[PDB]
């Protein structure tokens, strides 16, 4: 199997390639909330992605698919 | 301090003017700046248009003197006639000039009288040196009058050119303190983040501090509001009134101006318009838009701060913090706005206004997105965000960073992800700013709800 | 809250014990913990030694029961005889046991009576579950007595196992607030950084807050100290007394304990020894060493915060800020100390003690280094450092980060360089900690100046 | 000539290789104060150096030689 760390927690997947949205739903996050989806790869700067984009967990160096609240407006 | 006049120029105008005035030949050059004005507790000249006289059309361009045609003076007159705009002539460091015409040559004083004959308004004559520092004088009734107290340009770096001044102080010194003592600072929102920002402003030594909030102290917020007491919570003391008394006791002088009202009011807008710096620490998308429109209209640098602790239900563990995040946005007049940055959008303001049933219905329809769940606010994050907010102002007024301040136009930090990203002004797309230097033109801030009519 | 007993174990001991008690066979296991004690405002059992009974030497190791030899009980007795140390037997989750001997078999109550016959001191019997959560009971005079209120292990993650407890609260929630309400927090240094830390602790809802400083409010520090007034500066009010009254008004209860003394005093040391967490916000190398020795002796987690704004004279520009920096160090009992991290050294403390002439002479000789020039302290940096300090405590008590807390054993941020680096506990070399769980053994903190004799 | 950015300010040197101490003295910093000397190279993590170590400004990617106060103890 192939594993992807979502928001700091590693989740195992039965497919070599998993859609962002699917991995996001596996972690308990809402894909249709407003998020800034980013993927990390060792030796590479973080790259912004789409909720429906598909990732390949076989990609070497894959670190974490982390989301950051798109709107941060609390006082 | 409070009633000091201001001459504000956008960075774009200043850079254009600076280049026109200092081409490199070592000789004089001339230009005219048409400005609107705001006249609240102080006078503010809001630069709007710029006219540059060609060197070729000038006659005696020498190192000390320049003679230029009156025709360019006559354009400014007509450009400033509809709104009786002010007209401020600019020249190179010496500043010696005459306005030659078809009939004869006019002296500096004669031309200021002519400008006032054309437009019934305050005018002025200003000088720039190679560095860009500007000194100016006002001519009321076309006659030598009061000198401009402060000529300011809030760009990536914030510039304050005082008339009393004749080296630049480094950050954190007495020179910084004295600069702040001569400035006004508006705090929009005095709860959680804003009480921390207001505290810093007061102890930094700001001469005048405005406070704009409609809420009041309560037991719930005794964990976040600085200077709040249980007694304040039992009396439901207005947050602005509480902090005003605090500042009073701290400074030993009543330098605060409490406004127990929302920023979405003529009172607040017109008070905030006198500030030299805006600190937006609200928690509504609508209030962010108002602050954004005030900053553009009255050419006031803006620092918007926000935090968020989103939460989600993990499949196995259960409720879990999704992230612990903060945001600091520096908005310079003429640069990218909070709107450009999507800090607020029309959809977000519309969803905020929806009533309970309204929200529910629309959410099901898929027309509006779903508000994220969050954890309770904590003073630790509020402090981390607010300290970076004021530090940003200090760093732009008194550069100490080893990178251009433009690099940090936007800051986003994550305490859960342990990350901190910076956005450059050059990576932000900008729309046409139709509010720039508009002032109090009605409808106020282009909002009919605030309109005087 | 204040007079609640504690059973403290180092992470090293707990991990060893946990593994002995839960090998994986699903059966019971036994062990003995020899502890020293501190008896100030509360009772604290400071774990020092651990004895693990072999499974092979046990008889009826079943899922619910275990029978082990008395010989291991007799070692603990003699190991605890010199200092009349406490002896706390530990067992697996059920906890059902007997101590078989050459003659006959003793019940749980008989063995506690035997332990007290050997050593005239408080003893106890404790239970661990697979997770590691521990529950314990004290046997005074070898007889069933009071139950342990809190069993705690401050490691990379801070664990609080309360007797009243029977899910873990996430950070920032009411569950966090209630945990803090049951704990004590000592603030060593209440000026600049420490006043910000003290403010956060109070509004976070800490049940008891100690304040240890000898200095007093003055005009100079009205730009940094929270809750300070000009009146306080004119009266030279002790910084601890000022903040104590502030906390009082904020919380509505006198939960603060002002100590107008240096940490280098028996009074301060013995008050701080009752704290559940130490916040070191001093500005001397000597005071850092004292805090470091208290944390090791009384097994108290420690959070040390420091800032600095070095300055240099640039050849062309002139005086320039060299850097704007902050430091947060988390020291767990049994882990790397501030000494190991070189936060203080013997040379640095010696140079601090040198008088004016002494310093000058030595510096010329090359024997001592030269103190760096600095810019005046500013509340913005103090706030940035102090908010990260308390956030570190929150993150270790209620993990919310996406990386192990060990990764952030040390934090160094630079506001001028715009950088932030983290040091892992595993990259820090450690010396033999000869103060660990020592308590108030004389000389106090191993310092003859503080000694009672 | 070869240039090295010290503490955010670029200083030009007439030698292809400059001793840390010398570059530090050119910037106005005291080499015999207590500092943590670090050098940055694009595409590489920062590497700690000694005050007497010698650098080669021809090294491609050379960014900045920055110092950080070794002892930070103010309250």
């Amino acid at each position: 199997t192939w594993k992807l760390n979502i928001q700091g927690k590693e989740f195992t997947f039965d497919t070599p390639t998993v859609v962002i949205r699917d991995a996001v739903i596996r972690a308990g996050l809402n894909p249709n909330q407003a998020w800034h989806i980013f993927l990390k790869v060792e030796g590479q700067p973080k790259v912004e992605k789409n909720i429906d984009d598909v990732i390949d967990l076989r990609t070497p160096g894959i670190e974490k698919l982390r989301l950051t609240p798109k709107d941060v407006n609390n006082g | 301090a409070s009633s000091g006049n201001r001459l504000i120029l956008t960075q774009e105008l200043h850079t254009m003017l600076q280049k026109h005035l200092f081409p490199g030949d070592g000789k004089e050059a001339a230009a005219i700046l048409i400005c609107n004005r705001y006249e609240g507790g102080r006078l503010k000249l809001l630069a709007k248009e710029l006219i540059l006289v060609p060197y070729e059309e000038c006659k005696s361009r020498t190192s000390d003197f320049i003679a230029w045609p009156g025709n360019y003076l006559e354009k400014a007159i007509d450009v400033a006639e509809e709104k009786s705009m002010s007209i401020i002539l600019i020249h190179s460091h010496p500043g010696g000039f005459l306005v030659f015409s078809d009939t004869a040559d006019s002296s500096d004083m004669q031309t200021m009288q002519s400008l006032f004959q054309g437009v019934d308004a305050i005018h002025g004559s200003a000088i720039m040196i190679h560095s860009g520092e500007m000194r100016a004088r006002l001519y009321r009734e076309g006659k030598f009058a009061e000198n401009v107290e402060l000529v300011t340009v809030a760009g990536d770096d914030i510039h304050y050119w005082w008339d009393d001044k004749t080296l630049k102080p480094i950050a954190f010194t007495s020179g910084m303190t004295d600069t702040f003592q001569k400035l006004t600072a508006a705090i929009i929102g005095v709860s959680g983040t804003g009480s921390i920002v207001a505290e810093q402003v007061a102890r930094l030594g700001f001469g005048e501090i405005l406070l704009i909030d409609h809420d009041h102290i309560e037991k719930k917020n005794l964990n976040r509001i600085l200077n709040s007491t249980l007694k304040d919570a039992l009396s439901h003391r207005p947050k602005v009134d509480m902090f005003a008394e605090a500042i009073r006791c701290i400074r030993g002088e009543d330098i605060s101006r409490p406004i127990n009202n929302t920023i979405f009011s003529r009172e607040a807008v017109l008070a905030a318009a006198n500030a030299d710096v805006l600190f937006c620490c609200v928690d509504t998308y609508l209030a962010r838009m108002i602050a954004d429109r005030i900053a553009s209209s009255f050419l006031i640098p803006l620092l918007d701060v926000g935090v968020k602790i989103p939460t989600h239900v993990d499949p196995d563990d259960g409720r879990k913090i999704t992230d612990v995040t903060g945001r600091i946005d520096y908005v310079k007049p003429g640069g990218s706005t909070l709107s450009d940055r999507l800090v607020y959008t029309p959809e977000l303001i519309y969803r905020e206004n929806l009533n309970a049933e309204e929200y529910e219905e629309q959410l099901e329809r898929g027309y509006i997105t779903g508000v994220e769940e969050e954890a309770p606010s904590v003073i630790t994050l509020n402090m981390r965000a607010a300290s970076a907010c004021v530090s940003e102002f200090i760093a732009r007024c008194f550069p100490f960073r080893e990178y251009p301040n433009k690099r940090f136009t936007r800051t986003f930090f994550s305490l859960a992800g342990v990350e901190e990203d910076y956005i450059d002004e050059s990576s932000i797309t900008q729309a046409l700013n139709t509010r720039l230097a508009v002032g109090g033109e009605e409808p106020l801030l282009g909002l009919p709800e605030l309109g005087d009519k």
